[PDB]
RNA sequence: UUGGCACCUCGAUGUCGGCUCAUCGCAUCCUGGGGCUGUAGUCGGUCCCAAGGGUUGGGCUGUUCGCCCAUUAAAGCGGUACGCGAGCUGGGUUCAGAACGUCGUGAGACAGUUCGGUCCCUAUCCGUCGUGGGCGUAGGAAAUUUGAGAGGAGCUGUCCUUAGUACGAGAGGACCGGGAUGGACAUACCUCUGGUGUACCAGUUGUCGUGCCAACGGCAUAGCUGGGUAGCUAUGUGUGGACGGGAUAAGUGCUGAAAGCAUCUAAGCAUGAAGCCCCCCUCAAGAUGAGAUUUCCCAACUUCGGUUAUAAGAUCCCUCAAAGAUGAUGAGGUUAAUAGGUUCGAGGUGGAAGCAUGGUGACAUGUGGAGCUGACGAAUACUAAUCGAUCGAAGACUUAAU
């Protein structure tokens, strides 16, 4: 719609790069619990990716202790500080769902 | 949107044999919730033979049936043939409405309303 | 499910009231001279001219 | 005290200073003008009149409500205006502030903050009584013969009859709805939108109005 | 966990290795919990040596569940399991080790020890 | 409640316990407002006024009961053919089989147990929930409205401060006041997290076809498997029960006599409840008591004290939807963007065919952000809404004052 795209125009970024699917994201999140700033790390695999206009989301999985953990972020979101983009995967779709059925060497995916 | 009293699998035969019959007649009677539903089905058919190219060609053949049309006698020139050919070139100019509906009204013994389609 | 009552003449008449049959939508044709019903093509003749 | 009229768009989403994530619907108010202005020593009570979209003229042989007819062409005609498809009366806004004629612009709602939308609801048809009245349904197996059915509708003859107000199936939808205590995100006067906060009745074509809060 | 019957991991260190849930605290006719709130167990399985013997009655507190979280950033965090930790009535854990990362909600709570033994948070 | 009586029903008024949906009484379980204490405080006892709203989930028995586990501000008691079988369950109790204990010479019986064992009906009338057509409202029409009168909603927990203050020798620990967040229950909605998505994309097995290769089609639950737009959706996302006004119940009263003092009362003034009437939300002039406002139309006649045809408007028919069982409602009908095509987009799928190159081959890479695409957003009369028909006003009589 015309009139929903000049509302919401001033609040997209410019700062984001380009990643697809199985690419490993280094997502930085400012984190003000306590008592004032402080920012904290997040590195995993991105399994999906979600269509829109401000309202993009994207998933990326990590395995902490030998529990899998899944983080969902709108892309457009002022939390992020930097998105850095280090492994590039090739895959056969979309969706990686499969992946948290897997662990181990069955779960690692090859690199173009 | 239409789906005519039929199963998903009868819904597709009959209009596949609905767009072939009128490429090869030219003009055919039904009723009319079948017509406006073949109506999109056979412009679609001929935007496609108005390109030309061989990757068209193939998605036609997945809607069309295998029909030979004597009366050409020209090695009997299937359903497939005649189009990208007789109707590839009559439509050039014209980008859409390629069919006309026309009214007969109801029929005896089950009240249905007669329709004549044709290609213009 | 079963009536109680027998219906009466008076109660049957009532109920039929709206039980009535339709006037079709015809005008005169401006070639062939007959009946027609619009937005139809005129069975004596053939000619629409839309 | 303040109204406007406009027409649905649909929801979008807006980050706050924060990172809130807050949820939005668009609303578009661009052609209101007063029309006519009752008083209580004429038509009883204060109120104003507005129209919010505008129709055509007038054709000799018109067929639809696009075009305006002799009737409502007069009653316009009287406050220097065009046509209008939606008119409404607001018996809350101040009488003595407002003109004949006066165009109600979007930038009138700033510092309220704090309004009232009213609508009517989509409408879902013909409906059954466990969907219109949310209730609960019988087991579905165990040898029953009870699913969407309703239940009991009496008392065996203590009293021989069913009682007005019975919840029964029947089409739902279609009703007046107002949501009380909204907020107002930000007004754009470049395209005389409004951000409400939430959501509002009605499909995202349909007619909407915005008063100040009654509470 | 979140509804009566249903059976969460230990996380913590101690006996108990599975509980039951028994009931939702907070409210009449509560019906499900999240990360969070304090729940009423009991133990199933357990260890020979450990503390909590076969088949208690103890309070627990959720730190990892399925269903995730959602926070006012419009951000979701989901785990792969369900856990929680036998907590003393004074909201002090009963064990003296913290077994996988655990949610930030439970700094809200006024969990102070939890996440202080906790190895990712 | 267990009985007494035998007045209605034996050409027939179907049981116990549930389930689903409720209603109503107050002899009040919780919440609100008050006396008196053998009432220090925090907590209680008992009694009065109050029916607005609330008043859990499981284990064991066919059950009601009853006991137990864990909670809650509270887990109140009664009526309606012990509410309810043309609404539904059949586990117990009254069918035909068989067995045990007991009784009988016997056929068989329980003052007792055990396993098994068909619940049928297309709604005529009243009643109830939705939705149309007539006539009326003293000319014929199009919009916006007042509200007589009805309906809906009414609940409550835990923290923080006042204040570790009042109280008490200590343990313990507040009272109308100010803030912040929950439970349950209503309601609107699909941006977000999920489900569905049989005319969307891709992978794959067996077999039969398009003459063969390649590429495709039919049938095997939609053959199966991995994703998914619109629409509809809760477990998902917003909001709500918020402040005040006017008269009262039980209470406390202020003046004041009958009765030189006393006394809330007999005249006269106050104060005082989640309850009463308003405030909040929805429907409402068939409200025959049929209301009000703005605007539109108002001529030709044998001079029936009437009539015709038109006028402003509304339909027939046709293209459609945001509406919909049908109808009604809403958008439009070429003096036109209503629908379908066509040309560009968003979203989904994830790399088409052909050809070239590298391998004995199964396959891989390149051409290439490929190809395809139902419902969503724009532009464009190419196709179909043709030509036409029908309905629809000339405004009664009385006073009173002009």
């Amino acid at each position: 719609h015309k009139l929903i795209e000049a509302v919401t125009k001033s609040q997209l970024r410019t700062d984001l790069p380009s990643f697809r699917p199985g690419d490993t994201l280094r997502v930085h999140v400012r984190i003000i619990e306590g008592t004032r700033e402080r920012i904290q790390v997040f590195e995993g695999v991105v399994i999906k990716r979600r269509g829109g206009g401000v309202s993009e989301t994207f998933t990326v999985r990590k395995i902490s202790s030998g529990v899998g953990v899944e983080r969902t972020f709108p892309l457009h979101t002022p939390k992020i500080e930097k998105i850095e983009v280090k492994r590039r995967g090739k895959v056969r779709r979309a969706k990686l769902y499969y992946l948290r059925s897997l662990r181990g060497k069955a779960a690692r995916i090859q690199e173009i | 949107y239409r789906k005519l009293g039929r199963t998903s699998d009868q819904r597709k035969a009959m209009l596949r044999d609905l767009a072939t019959s009128l490429i090869i007649s030219e003009r055919i009677e039904t009723t009319e919730a079948r017509a406006k539903e073949v109506r999109s089905v056979v412009e679609k058919l001929i935007t496609l033979g108005k390109k030309g190219d061989l990757a068209s060609r193939r998605n036609a053949a997945k809607t069309l049936r295998n029909v030979e049309i004597l009366n050409e006698d020209e090695t009997t020139q299937t359903a497939l043939q005649k189009l990208f050919g007789e109707i590839a070139e009559r439509y050039t100019e014209r980008q859409g409405g390629y069919t006309r509906i026309l009214k007969q009204g109801p029929r005896r013994g089950d009240g249905a309303e007669s329709v004549i389609i044709e290609l213009v | 499910a079963v009536p109680k009552r027998r219906t009466s003449k008076t109660r049957k008449n009532k109920r039929r009231t709206h039980f009535k049959i339709s006037v079709p939508g015809m005008t005169e044709c401006p070639n062939c001279g007959e009946y027609k019903l619009s937005h139809r093509v005129c069975k004596n003749c053939g000619s629409y001219n839309g | 005290t303040k109204g406007i009229l406009g027409r649905k768009i649909g929801m979008t989403q807006v980050f706050g200073e924060n990172g809130e994530l807050i949820p939005v619907t668009v609303v578009e108010a661009k052609e209101n003008v007063v029309l006519q202005k009752k008083t209580v020593e004429v038509d009883g009570y204060n109120a104003i009149q507005v129209g919010f979209e505008d129709k055509k003229a007038y054709k000799k042989d018109a067929k639809s409500n696009k075009y305006a007819n002799k009737p409502a062409e007069g009653h316009a005609k009287k406050a220097d205006a065009a046509p209008k498809r939606f008119i409404r009366e607001f018996r809350n806004v101040d009488v003595d502030a407002y003109e004949v004629g006066q165009e109600v612009s979007v930038d009138t709602f700033v510092a309220g903050d704090v309004i009232d939308v009213t609508g009517v609801s989509k409408g879902k048809g013909f409906q059954g009584a466990i969907k219109r009245h949310g209730q609960s349904r019988g087991p579905m197996s165990h040898g029953s013969h009870f699913h969407r059915a309703p239940g009991s509708v009496g008392m065996a003859s203590d009293a021989s009859r069913v009682f007005k107000g019975q919840k029964m199936p029947g089409r739902m939808g279609g009703n007046t709805v107002t949501v009380q205590n909204l907020e107002v995100v930000q007004v754009d006067t470049e395209n005389k939108v409004i951000l409400v906060k939430g959501n509002v009745p009605g499909p995202k074509k349909g007619l909407v109005e915005i008063r100040t809060s009654i509470k | 966990m979140i509804q009566q019957e249903t059976r969460l991991k230990v996380a913590d260190n101690s006996g108990a290795r599975e509980v039951l849930t028994i009931k939702v605290l907070g409210g009449s006719g509560r019906k499900t919990a999240n990360i969070g709130d304090v729940i009423v167990c009991t133990v199933k399985n357990a260890t020979p040596g450990g503390v909590v013997k076969k088949g208690d009655v103890v309070k627990a507190v959720i730190v990892r569940t399925k269903s995730g979280v959602r926070r006012n950033d419009g951000s979701y965090i989901k785990f792969d399991e369900n856990a929680c930790v036998i907590i003393r009535d004074d909201k002090g854990p009963r064990g003296t080790r913290i077994f996988g990362p655990v949610a930030r909600e439970l700094r809200e709570g006024n969990f102070m020890k939890i996440v202080s033994l906790a190895p990712e948070v």
